């Protein structure tokens, strides 16, 4: 898996 | 309490993510989040959502919140594993202790999370990073806190917590010698923008000099740009299996190398303990890497939930930068 902002 | 300092309390989740609580409305409404310092916008999934992911999750109410403040500014949430809909909606928001009416995201369709956000235990996702990671430009919480005098220092900090040894804290405000060993070290951020930092990324013989790193505690992982992923799984005796970023080792290969992170202030450093994820059920003696590849527009390392599980991390507002100690193991 989890990846947190773009 | 502990005069100025705050401390909403972690929680483990399967062993490798950690969630926390804050409230909505002014009739508290509680909330299980992932404390992201790698977003700054806080949402919640609204009672007005219609998504299946919103089953087994607490629901937000404006209409039983006399402090709910509308808006309905459609907005999409765009994070890397995944998107999150619904509108801007103003309320009070409670973290720890202190509440202050915060501008946050009621979700209705988190179609766009899945599986992860079915899969989970966590309600919504809570921000912890700069005003320009935002989206509507919403000034942090923790800066508001203290531009409304409410806390001491513009900044938070983490003492991530161990399953069956130690749960962890969110500490805002200020600093506590509880939870660290050795001395702190800051390092400043090279941009306000995620709490980023840089350091040369040193593994095997493989470098990256001035590589930027983003200490982020919404990331499951250790990310590391491809390029360098894959030099740095040479003579190592790791099995990707193929098209996955499943990197099956034996959790004793004794060819695993160090991460090594150095700056001119200090020198952090992230052991095969640290980055294995015991894989037993799978096979005997068996671990994953836990890492994976993942290109940003500049070189960029992701120090996830692993980093910051070794080390008790400092995210100064005020100073723009990062502290960084050893954790204790137990408290």
């Amino acid at each position: 898996x989890v990846v947190x902002a773009x | 309490l502990g005069s100025s300092n705050d401390n909403i309390e972690l929680v483990d989740f399967q062993n490798i993510m950690f969630y926390g609580d804050a409230e909505v409305g002014d009739n508290q409404q509680p909330f299980t989040f992932i404390l992201d310092t790698g977003s700054a916008n806080l949402w919640v999934p609204s009672v007005k959502c219609t998504t299946a992911g919103c089953l087994t999750k607490h629901l937000y109410d404006s209409s039983k919140s006399r402090t709910y403040e509308k808006d309905g500014t459609k907005v999409e949430m765009n994070y890397v594993s995944g998107t999150v809909s619904g509108f801007f909606s103003k309320d009070l928001v409670t973290v720890g202790n202190l509440s202050l009416p915060y501008k946050f995201i009621e979700v209705i369709d988190t179609n766009g999370f899945e599986p992860t956000y079915t899969a989970s235990t966590f309600d919504g996702i809570l921000g912890l990073g700069w005003k320009d990671l935002s989206i509507g430009s919403v000034d942090p919480i923790v800066v508001e806190l203290k531009n409304q005098n409410k806390i001491e220092n513009a900044l938070f900090t983490f003492y991530l917590p161990v399953h069956d040894k130690h749960t962890g804290f969110l500490t805002i405000g200020g600093i506590e010698e509880r939870f660290y060993e050795g001395p702190l070290t800051y390092e400043k951020l090279n941009h306000d923008l995620y709490w980023q930092i840089t350091l040369d990324a040193h593994v095997g013989n493989i470098s990256l000099e001035k590589a930027n790193c983003i200490v982020d505690s919404g990331t499951s992982a250790i990310t590391v740009p491809t390029d360098f992923l894959n030099k740095m799984l040479q003579n190592l005796d790791v099995i990707k299996v193929p098209f996955l970023p499943f990197y099956v080792t034996l959790c004793n290969n004794s060819k695993l190398p160090t991460f090594e992170f150095t700056s001119e202030n200090g020198k952090y450093t992230l052991e095969p303990e640290y980055y294995l994820q015991h894989i037993e059920d799978v096979g005997p003696g068996l671990c994953m890497l836990n890492i994976i590849g993942l290109d940003f527009p500049v070189p960029t390392f992701i120090l996830g939930d692993p980093f910051m599980r070794k080390y008790f991390t400092v995210f100064d507002y005020d100073n723009h930068s990062v502290g960084i100690a050893l954790a204790k193991k137990n408290l």
